[PDB]
């Protein structure tokens, strides 16, 4: 179940993502320089953007915050109420949970079974060595090329258009890194821990995680920035198994890379689906138009 | 004597146990020409120092003895005096005369 | 069934390939020096790169997970599962198997018959001296010079300072005496086009580096042990490897950078006996190198064919122009 | 057969010839020291350099793979198919066929009819004392002396710090107790434009050092133990050996570095009797030295074949504009 | 006299049952002229311990005895203590005896 | 009398029956009238022992007998309580008189 959502969303007036400055009066937004052809030469100019580290954090406390519904969110860390980055500790040997109970740091097959955080965005332990990786990856929110490139100016310093290239690789959650796959007589199956619909659930909080990512509930200092929102493109892939990565939006001719991508992909034999929003992405191919974000991931959950 | 303390320094940076090997700094110390090639290595060797320190309670051996800043401070213009390499050469293999000392660097 | 691929792919914003700083608040990106001819005698320029050992590194891990799937998937050591790039340590004299079988480190013939992982990759027992070259080659991933050429500066790095939150139950910042795991975690980021190489040698797979070919009656064969279908799966899955090579997946850190990734150009050449390994796409003229370099190749009288991507190459060259790179890889596996 | 090609290329991002610091964590390439005018006296000056053993050596592997193609590929030693650098050893008074037959090693003349990487590369066993120049001479890969002077510093050696990350089977990294083979293994890299001068000598492939001309009444003839087409096909596959060297197949470590590999000029002269040698091209200056060479040797009446590539070389002069290495091989091999 | 450690030293990287065999660090400090040269052929020849020491278990053979401090501070003074180089060649050359013998190193 | 052993070593290098034919270090020997060169000379004899080792049994014979540690041990207190030359050429000239016989090295 790889999903991967790339979009362009116009954002006014934001102040997300400040600098701290050391608590000082004087807090600016950070600057990222990108390279734009501009079909004279490439050259780097300085924007303003958002950083995958808090694109990463706000996909935590939406997880944590839209998990604690289903009655499987028992089994939760008493760090992710309280909406901290911060996972393990420098010399934290030991985890306790909100009921209060002990976990160890050892048999990973059990840090992932009683653990709700490690299992689906990783975790470091830097005494024992348990690592597992992050099943999320945040790409950077970028000013896209052809307003910069026609804006011929005007620091705003923000506001702008900008996209987005979320994806998540959910597809391993409750199965530990240490035995992913099991074969019992020359058959491979996967080692899930958790019975299956704790695994079920998982999915399903996964996917529908994403409402506070498009409504407006992005970045920092939200409570008296509160940017005015809206989303002008999206498309959205979710397929199986292992798929090509879809591209950001970011360049300007990202129609025709993912049309082709899509169509190709398909080609090889891969169950593919697309879902889109105020992109065409051909007539040819099988896409699904969706003029909203609720049906999307209602959508998204339909096949688990 | 104001040589002792930044041998041992330099022997704790390379030594039994302590899996952070770097021979590139020393030896370039060793060989430095002029007094810029020395300056250079000598901060080069000094900015292991937090990892050194870091380690230390890593493996229960005890915290390294850091250079106190009156050596450095001393170096500035014990090596800030000279026009010729001749004179300085052996300087620098004082500055390595500890390099793979049997120091007990973790009794 | 030789795959010789190179262009230009453009990674923006990216963190590719950290140095690590040596377990600090501040962690950097590896930085290489290079020459570059800028028209008034060569000079030395400093720029980050990527260094080729993870690209070995993930092609491998590209390689179980797309040959995993395959029913011959069981012929794997356990090291596989976990996606380690080890190998053989000093002390191991012995391989465990993936279904929790165990195998020895003698008579190579078997080491590649039963493992397939270290039958593409190579391996190494000190102990017993047991050795494979691996069928792959790595490419360093460099910046394109037509572009340090044309930057004049513009040093490519960020360092972006952000910092993790930690607070206790009362919700408490803290102070240095009670530790609270606060450290500033500063990473640097990077942006430009680089160039990619990635060279695969899938000829001599399945066969003992003792003994490559034999003689029956004055004949040369190849020393084929195994069935050919696992063969055949082998070479399929080491050429559709290639899919999370060229969409997104090659570096460090990809939790929280994901770099973004575009394929700006791309050549490959496949051929079936030995061919020359095709000019790197770092240097900026590297077009004439490649229409000559194949041209020529087809003159010689070699059967070579070409995939070509965002370049013409002229027009007296069966050049196949191909789409994307999955198609591609639809477009060498048809020749198996 | 008297070929001598001579000319600058640029390596960069590699770790040929990589002199292992003493068996240690920090690898260094090796360096050697070479002298410059610098207008102001000769100077010395470290720089890394790449020797001719190595470059002799990757001369037999291509010949071994470009001989095995041919029909003609049944004579070869069984350590050749597995491209072992040694010829004979101590203790060996006999050798092995690829196909198992034995053979002694008296009658030198047997020896290079039977055995055809030894004729053309040498051998020598110290228990027969039976001895053969090799026929292909290699000259050391040294960076220009103009690029050298031109940088006044600039090392080449990054020193990129690439370690090995292993855990247990519960995912540990371990301490020093348990070994776990967890290591630093700092690399050090080069970059720069460097000159060759590999030369080959085919004049003599096929017939024994003892009397290389035979008399049957006051008339010379060559002693060509071997069939002639035998001889064709080792002349051929010596010539298109030079193959996997102008693309990026020469030194150590060619899996994760594979460098960077382009032929910035070249300049060959091929004749059919003995040629003055052509000078090096690590000096600046070798290029009035060539076309001198070559115009005065016109003079005395040696009939020699002279190609260029990025190389002017007059205009007076006949020579022949190649555009690529292989199509240059071509070039070679119609005039066998 | 603390020249005994140091040859036993010396001599485990040219002696027989190693590998090891690289006589160029006893060459260099036998032809020394100046301070400068047999210090830093000494300590040339000293940077290969870790290598000896890594590889003594390999073949079964005891670790091998690396010099005593004793033995390191002791060789600075007796080679500053004097000026003309006619008696610095003596100290310069006296390690050289222990390189070359037929003892037992690996029973 | 730690004589004998170093005579035969001596002796090995000059021996018929091999290929290595020094008679420069045998001479040295000879005409050496001070301590250094004394020990010089000792030490181009000794620098060849490897040789020896690894041609002796090219043709058979059993391997040399290398003077032995106390053999070593013992010169330098011998030499060093010299103080007039005049002493000092009466071991000189007896070790290498030592050189030269006509004894069975090794069948």
């Amino acid at each position: 179940m790889y999903v991967r959502i790339s979009g362009r969303i116009r954002l006014n007036a934001h102040s997300l993502n400040a600098q701290g400055g050391g608590g000082t009066n004087y807090i600016e937004i950070t600057k990222t320089k990108v390279t734009v052809r501009t079909e004279n030469g490439w050259t780097v100019v300085e924007v303003p953007a958002i950083t995958g580290n808090m694109l990463k954090h706000w996909h935590f406390v939406g997880f944590v915050d839209y998990f604690k519904t289903t009655p499987y969110g028992v089994n939760l860390t008493e760090r992710a109420l309280r909406y901290n980055g911060t996972r393990f500790g420098q010399g934290e040997t030991t985890a306790t949970k909100a009921n209060g109970a002990t976990v160890q740091l050892n048999d990973e097959a059990t840090i992932i079974k009683e653990l709700a955080d490690a299992d689906v965005h990783g975790f470091l332990a830097p005494k024992t060595g348990r690592r597992r990786v992050s099943l999320v990856k945040a790409s950077f929110i970028l000013p896209t090329e052809d307003f910069i490139k026609e804006v011929e100016g005007e620091r705003l310093i923000a506001t702008g258009l900008y996209g987005f290239s979320i994806v998540l690789d959910l597809g391993l959650v409750g199965i530990p890194q240490g035995l992913p796959v099991k074969f019992e007589e020359n058959q491979p199956r996967p080692n899930i821990v958790i019975d299956p619909n704790e695994r079920k659930a998982r999915i399903e909080s996964a996917l529908k995680a994403l409402i506070p990512m498009l409504s407006g509930y992005i970045g920092a200092n939200l409570a008296r920035s509160f940017p005015v929102f809206k989303v002008e493109e999206l498309v959205a892939i979710a397929s199986e198994g292992p798929i090509p990565a879809l591209v950001h939006g970011f360049y300007e001719d990202y129609i025709e890379a993912n049309r082709s991508i899509i169509k190709n992909a398909r080609a090889l034999g891969f169950n593919i689906e697309v879902f889109t929003y105020n992109v065409d992405l051909g007539e040819d191919i099988e896409a699904t138009k969706v003029s909203s974000v609720e049906e999307l991931v209602a959508n998204l959950v339909k096949m688990v | 004597g104001w040589i002792r303390n930044i041998g041992r320094y330099l022997s704790y940076l390379v030594d039994d146990t302590f899996e952070e090997y770097a021979y590139d700094v020393v030896d370039g110390i060793a060989k430095a020409r002029t007094q810029e090639e020395l300056l250079e290595g000598v901060y080069k060797a000094l900015r292991l120092a937090p990892k050194l320190k870091k380690k230390a309670e890593s493996k229960g051996c005890p915290p390294p003895r850091i250079p106190s800043p009156e050596d450095i401070e001393a170096l500035e213009e014990k090596v800030e005096q000279l026009s010729n390499p001749k004179d300085l050469r052996k300087l620098a293999v004082s500055l390595a005369l500890w390099a793979f000392a049997s120091w007990n660097n973790c009794p």
